[PDB]
């Protein structure tokens, strides 16, 4: 009823940098009366790899 | 078949095998000529999603949801099979029913 987006569990940035997901407005009859917008959810880093000796 | 059929209880849980459906080619098994491929083409009623079509086992679940009579009883689908990497003719193919209704339980003790 809102379009509040929520990320539902952690994800490591590590192996994930962007995510392309796409937002699209429906009625109950089943029309569309908005063009669907995609959002790119970027990863952002921290410093949770360890240093390790060679 | 033309009308597959499917039923089950009151709150069958989320994410939870309501059927089967299946298909044949007459391409040789086991090769990309006959590898079959599921999707779901339309829906009734349309709102909200309450179901999932798996491509590659041709498994119908359910998604997040609980599924109660009372609530509401009877479901249409209509599913679409094609083979090979995935690139759409410009003719158009056979597509098939499915039928799925949640079935009555004495879950409610009579006012």
């Amino acid at each position: 009823d809102t379009g509040n987006l929520y990320c539902t569990r952690p994800v490591d940035r590590e192996q994930y940098e962007s995510f392309e997901i796409i937002a699209f407005a429906t009625t109950p009859d089943g029309y569309t009366p908005e063009l669907p917008l995609p959002l790119i959810i970027k990863i952002e880093d921290e410093n949770d790899n360890y240093p390790i000796f060679t | 078949q033309d009308v597959f059929v499917g039923s089950v209880e009151e709150l069958s849980a989320a994410h939870t095998l309501v059927m089967k459906i299946n298909a044949t080619d007459a391409d040789e098994p086991n090769t990309l000529n006959s590898k079959i491929s599921y999707r779901i083409v339309s829906l009734e009623p349309a709102y909200p999603p309450v179901f999932y079509l798996n491509k590659d086992t041709g498994e119908i679940y359910t998604t997040s949801v609980t599924l109660d009579r009372e609530e509401h009883s009877s479901y249409t689908l209509t599913v679409e099979a094609r083979d090979g990497n995935g690139e759409v003719t410009d003719k158009p193919v056979k597509q098939a029913q499915v039928q799925i209704r949640i079935l009555d339980v004495n879950d409610n003790i009579p006012v």
